[PDB]
This record gives C-alpha cells, sequence and structure tokens, in this order.
C-alpha cells in the first residue's frame, strides 16, 4: 500500500496475543489493531511496555523505530520495569 | 495492464507439513487464498491465521506483510491451533 511503513508491534494483556503490524500513520496503526482489541477510552487505556505509564493515539512517545503497546484497561497502569 | 506492479513472491508454511512452501500474493487476503490452492490443503474449512517465525506476532494489516523483503517466511495456524510461541526466560 504505502512505500514507507514503519515497524511497529503491538502488544495485548487480557488475552496473550501479540498483533505486529508496520503502518506509516501513526494513530492509524493504533487505531487499527487497537479497534482489534475491542477496547473503549474510558475503560481501556493504551499504554507503553516498558513504562505503560501514557500512550496517546495522537503520536508515540519519541519511539519512532518501534512501537510495542500492551493494551490496558484496569484500575491501575501498567508497569513493566 | 494484465501483471501485477507491486507483486512480492513470500513463502507460506502448513500446520502439518514441517517443509516450506511458497506462494505469491501482493496483499495478506491474498497470500491466504493463494496459499489456499498452492498449499493443496483439504482443511481449507478452518482458518488460518498468519504469524512471524521471527516474532511470531499476527500481522492483521499488510503493512509488515508488505514491508518484508521478497524473500520472507510464515507460518498459517490451520483448525490446529499448535502455533510455536517463544518463551525468553
Amino acid at each position: 500500500m504505502l512505500q514507507k511503513p514503519k515497524s511497529v508491534k503491538l502488544r495485548a494483556l487480557r488475552s496473550p496475543r501479540k498483533f505486529g503490524v508496520a503502518g506509516r500513520s501513526c494513530q492509524e496503526v493504533l487505531r487499527k489493531g487497537c479497534l482489534r482489541f475491542q477496547l473503549p477510552e474510558r475503560g481501556s487505556r493504551l499504554c507503553l511496555y516498558e513504562d505503560g505509564t501514557e500512550l496517546t493515539e495522537d503520536y508515540f512517545p519519541s519511539v519512532p523505530d518501534n512501537a510495542e503497546l500492551v493494551l490496558l484497561t484496569l484500575g491501575q497502569a501498567w508497569q513493566g520495569h | 495492464s494484465g501483471e501485477i506492479r507491486t507483486l512480492k513472491p513470500c513463502l507460506l508454511r502448513r500446520n502439518y507439513s514441517r517443509e516450506q512452501h511458497g506462494v505469491a500474493a501482493s496483499c495478506l487476503e491474498d497470500l491466504r487464498s493463494k496459499a489456499c490452492d498452492i498449499l493443496a490443503i483439504d482443511k481449507s474449512l478452518t482458518p488460518v491465521t498468519l504469524v512471524l517465525a521471527e516474532d511470531g506476532t499476527i500481522v492483521d494489516d499488510d503493512d509488515y506483510f508488505l514491508c518484508l523483503p521478497s524473500n520472507t517466511k510464515f507460518v498459517a495456524l490451520a483448525s490446529n491451533e499448535k502455533w510455536a510461541y517463544n518463551n525468553s526466560d
């Protein structure tokens, strides 16, 4: 499709699964895999793996090379240290 | 305008056969269909997913399926979910 896709593998928490998709459009890459996991905003929050603190679908946290975001929907935030 | 423009001959595999297979598809949806008739399998009635022999992650988008070079190895899990999962201790 495009001619400059970025390598960004995705991840999940509830179910042990990982969707790898290299899309050039940031919000797009997430909007796809993210929507596949069926997770709402307030109900479910998307964050990174190492820190998992906060991740806005707008852009990545200065991590263009790879974006291993682990879907997280709980009263607590993810803290994989 | 007869042949395809962005065509990438990748290699697919079967869950029952341990040998490597080869197919020619430009998009994931095409890789499966073309990988179903070329693979010559009888359990085509099973939803075969796609994973990476290296990362083992499923790509629901042609993104990575096309971001890779022409020569690439892939794996499809047939009715038998027996997939290869790697665990880093």
